[PDB]
């Protein structure tokens, strides 16, 4: 799939402090490279993958210095969105947004997104055009007037068109030798008999960098999907994934079925049996 | 508000006596705010805990992580508090 | 890098 530069922003009320807490966390595809909490003491926007490290002062300048108006700005904004729904200062309420660039084929924007949801529900959406959004209640609809005053959606369009692609193309290069090998699953099945109940095959993906995989079983030239157990890939945590499927069949039976693994990182899609 | 679910792992494949480390992977959640223990014999070990992020349905995830050398003896397993669950959510973990 | 830019709510 093609490459993405993403942020991910976090607002929390503290109302036993009459605070915010604040969050972002950067992403080139599924690597993590920077984050930054309003509440670590002088909080500045941290590397969290080697190959950022490397960026100079100005760079953190800037990125800590966004981070700061955010979490300052963010504390207002859920102020003003507890006003738009008249509720309590009693409860905690969270804020997030998301946006990022994907990068086409010909090295251009291929597909520019940035959303908001208030405790979890969308709120607001800049539309595929980006040049209008789409707000979901009467809330919504006062924060969709002011941004349209203030033409803040070609501002947004001319960052996910500009800056954002352009250090997508930096962030890949920097990191190619992570961000663009695809590592392939280290493959295995076990086998688990039971009382009188059948015997469960586990197939097993384990250390590949891109987290899509497809994983199945089959049986003489026909799947079984059908009966499959299937776990949601998780992180090994050192930046590879692992997944597995598993299946009961009858005593003896084991070398009847074959696990099939699809995943980019592999020259061929690859048959296992116990 | 969304329900977390739990899985718990090993990074690699558990060989007594062989260093490794321990997962306890927690998402699909909201609100945020989560308690979750990685349980040694019963007993909360000290396991970092990844940053906050979430996925594009806005749900939250996060990775409590910690070093562990697997045996025939420890048992281990991770607790999940959450609004969404009327009691704690424990998985042992299994080499699997 | 990221937005610097107004996002008003």
């Amino acid at each position: 799939g093609p490459h993405s530069l993403s942020y991910f922003y976090t607002a929390v009320s503290r109302p036993d402090r009459g605070d915010s807490r604040f969050f972002i966390v950067g992403y080139v595809d599924d690597t993590q490279f920077v984050r930054f909490d309003s509440d670590a003491p002088n909080a500045k926007m941290e590397p969290r993958a080697q190959w950022i490290q490397q960026e100079g002062q100005e760079y953190w300048d800037r990125e800590t210095q966004i981070s700061k108006d955010n979490a300052q700005i963010n504390r207002v904004n859920l102020n003003t969105l507890r006003g738009y729904y008249n509720q309590s200062e009693a409860g905690s309420h969270t804020l997030q947004r998301m946006y990022g660039c994907y990068l086409g084929p010909d090295g251009l924007l291929l597909r520019g997104y940035d959303q908001d949801a208030y405790d979890g529900a969308d709120y607001i959406a800049l539309n595929e055009d980006l040049r209008s959004w789409t707000a979901a209640d009467m809330a919504a609809q006062i924060s969709k007037r002011k941004r349209e005053a203030a033409d803040e959606a070609e501002r947004m369009r001319s960052y996910l068109q500009g800056r954002c692609v352009e250090w997508l193309q930096k962030y890949l290069e920097m990191g190619k030798d992570t961000l663009q090998r695809a590592e392939p699953p280290k493959t295995h099945v076990t086998r688990h008999p039971s009382s009188d109940l059948g015997v469960t095959l586990r197939c097993w993906a384990l250390g590949f960098y891109p987290k899509e995989i497809s994983l199945s079983w089959q049986r003489e030239g026909q799947d079984q999907s059908q009966d499959m157990e299937l776990v949601e890939t998780r992180p090994s945590g050192d930046g590879t994934f692992q997944k597995w499927a598993a299946l009961v069949v009858p005593p003896g039976e084991e070398q009847s079925y074959t696990c099939h693994v699809q995943h980019e990182g592999l020259q061929e899609p690859l048959t296992l049996r116990w | 508000a969304r329900p977390p679910k739990v899985q718990v792992y090993s990074r690699h494949p558990a060989e007594n006596g062989k260093p490794n480390y321990l997962n306890c992977y927690v998402s699909g959640f909201h609100p945020p705010q989560i308690e979750i223990d990685l349980l040694k014999n019963g007993e909360k070990m000290n396991a970092e805990q990844s940053d906050l992020s979430f996925s594009k349905d806005w749900s939250f995830y996060l990775l409590v992580h910690t070093e562990f050398t697997p045996n025939a003896v420890d048992q281990y397993s991770c607790r999940v508090k959450h609004v969404t669950l009327d009691k704690p959510k424990i998985v042992k973990w299994d080499r699997d | 890098t990221m937005y610097s830019l107004g996002y008003i709510f």
